[PDB]
């Protein structure tokens, strides 16, 4: 619900009592499907500003990875904004998570801005972090689990 | 300005691409066109 | 027109400085930091029935309760003559518009923090010499006065003459028909707060006739079968948004002008007024009248808070005072439903039904405020809730006398 003369647009909370976007929200996935058009226009501009951590609560999703290079700078916002623009009241695209490619040496890294990160430990197929490398240095070493 | 590798790139906090009617929602390409919805339809 | 408003600054409740910080100045709706012509600003655009309240402002009367201490904290004029400045904040110029940070080169004197400073108005000669520009400030200060002279709900003022509604009043009122009480408060206030009107203006005697005509409805005396002069307020189910009032027009059996004037100040002791947009509207809708026309008399010192005891020209104790009949939302509406059953509007079964549906609603009002006062104490800094204490919420004072006033106000 929008508010007059410069007042925050209240986001109708669960109990059915419009609350304000600058806070911590829990988005029952289904909701996020018949609502993105809104999400992206009021809560999204908010999350980027770094003032409204939101938990999209979806049971078990498919998950696309995207390894970028920690050397160079990157801002994970568009590989997310796009994912949002592909959510119909019908179906959502496999949640995409950006992940730095694990380096061998101790490289200087560019401050990247990330947003998507799962709560449950869904890193169960990593297998190995730097097969050939004599030792991973910046990436997350993941010695072949015995 | 010195183009370089690392330099914490940060997306615009409000997508400059489209412009939503705040009263209604009929979006617009250029900010300009959105002034017309708010000056015409909503006035 | 009129220029001589005697005010009174908000109480501190035992706190050091006035209950509000720096952020309150740049958060007010409408015109930047201009506290004048604010109040009903966050309600300018209606989206739905749900009462507008955010995180910092946990209630309906929260927006106003804050603009009050923020108002008094910057009211050296009328009470000193100077302009001063509180925490590096002052008015732009003599007209007194928005509040900007203290100007360099020639900064004003620091305001001496004080509790309950009597406002004389004439003490600031620039006011009368520039009335048509800084007129809203008169209406607003008057509001703060009515809110300050009470620790439990704004004390407005009902009246009603001995004779029937004027011929110019009945023609002016037939324009606010399908308009909720929430909106009548917005149109009333926005009226008397933008241009110097006269005490005997057509829109003034009609808005006053609209306020006292609302009290009878709130008490149930002026229902669907008993109009004051063809105007009343139909109330919906309490479980289905009781805030809806609306001034419906009918042609039933009108009442009758009383034998004498029923001038009487009213108050809402129960802290329920805080979250009820209907109570805050009824209060501010009446205050709009006592603005253009200063207090018809003095207020009774009978009860009231411990700080409003014997004010300069506001609260007296002699014979020139008018008694203040304070009520309580729950028992008032419980007696309001009882009136409907007496004349046959509702069945004897809907009598004890509407009571349970309303007492459950008023419970939500209580469960909300108690949970907000604990979240936002008082020693923290601000006062968006106003420390009411949980020992009350249901100690109904002379509400039974306010009801007897409505029966006498419309015989």
């Amino acid at each position: 619900v929008p508010r007059p003369n410069g007042l925050e647009p209240q986001l109708i909370d669960d109990g059915n009592v419009p609350r304000d976007i600058a806070g911590d929200w829990v988005y029952p996935s289904d909701v996020l499907q018949v609502s993105v058009a809104v999400f992206r226009d009021y809560v999204w501009p908010m999350v980027k500003a770094g003032r409204t951590r939101v938990l999209v609560e979806l049971g078990h999703y498919v998950y696309t990875l995207h390894y970028y290079d920690p050397q160079i700078s990157l801002d994970e916002a568009p590989i997310l904004e796009e994912w949002l623009s592909k959510i119909n009241p019908a179906g959502i695209p496999p949640v995409p998570f950006c992940i730095p490619i694990p380096q061998v040496y101790p490289c200087i890294t560019a401050r990247r801005v990330h947003y998507a990160f799962t709560s449950e430990n869904n890193n169960d197929s990593l297998f190995s972090t730097n097969a050939a490398s004599i030792d991973t240095a910046f990436g997350e070493n993941a010695a072949v689990s015995p | 300005v010195v183009s370089d590798p690392q330099s914490m790139k940060v997306t615009p906090i409000v997508n400059p691409s489209s412009y939503v009617c705040n009263v209604c929602n009929a979006r617009f390409s250029t900010m300009s066109a959105l002034s017309e919805h708010l000056r015409s339809d909503h006035r | 027109a009129q220029r001589q408003f005697f005010g009174l600054t908000y109480n501190f409740y035992g706190q050091p400085a006035p209950l509000f910080d720096l952020n309150d100045l740049q958060e007010l709706a409408g015109c930047y930091a201009r506290p004048w012509t604010s109040r009903f600003s966050h309600l300018a655009i209606s989206t739905g029935s749900l009462p507008v309240w955010s995180a910092r402002y946990p209630s309906v009367a929260s927006r106003n309760i804050v603009v009050n201490t923020l108002l008094g904290a910057h009211l050296n004029p009328f009470a000193g003559g100077q302009i001063t400045s509180h925490q590096g904040i002052t008015w732009r110029d003599p007209v007194l518009s928005s509040l900007a940070p203290v100007p360099a080169i020639q900064p004003p004197p620091v305001w001496a923090v004080a509790e309950n400073v009597l406002l004389d108005s004439n003490n600031y000669p620039t006011y009368v010499l520039n009335l048509s520009s800084m007129w809203p400030i008169n209406q607003d200060v008057h509001i703060m006065t009515m809110w300050a002279l009470s620790d439990q709900g704004p004390i407005y003022h009902l009246e009603v003459p001995v004779d029937p509604m004027p011929a110019a009043t009945t023609a002016a009122l037939m324009a606010y028909t399908g308009v909720p009480i929430a909106h009548l408060a917005q149109t009333a206030y926005r009226f008397a707060g933008q241009l110097p009107q006269s005490p005997d203006s057509t829109m003034v005697s009609t808005i006053r006739w609209l306020s006292a005509i609302w009290f009878g409805s709130l008490t149930g005396r002026l229902n669907r079968s008993r109009t004051c002069n063809g105007f009343y307020f139909e109330f919906a189910k309490p479980a289905l948004n009781p805030d809806q009032a609306v001034l419906k027009w009918n042609d039933g059996a009108r009442a009758a002008p009383p034998a004498a004037a029923q001038s009487s100040y009213i108050r809402c002791i129960s802290p329920h007024w805080q979250h009820q947009i209907v109570e805050v509207a009824g209060a501010l809708m009446s205050q709009s009248v006592t603005a253009v026309t200063g207090l018809p008399a003095l207020i009774d010192e009978a009860t009231l808070p411990a700080w409003s005891q014997g004010v300069a020209n506001l609260t007296g104790n002699g014979q020139g005072v008018v008694p203040c009949l304070d009520y309580n939302p729950v028992p008032m509406a419980a007696a309001r439903h009882l009136q409907w059953r007496q004349d046959g509007l509702i069945t004897a079964a809907q009598e004890a039904q509407l009571n349970n549906d309303y007492t459950a609603y008023a419970l939500t009002i209580e469960r909300h405020l108690t949970a907000m006062l604990v979240a936002n104490p008082i020693a923290a800094g601000r006062m968006p809730i106003q420390p009411f204490n949980a020992a009350d919420f249901g100690q109904a004072g002379q509400t039974a006398a306010a009801v007897a006033l409505a029966q006498a106000m419309f015989v």
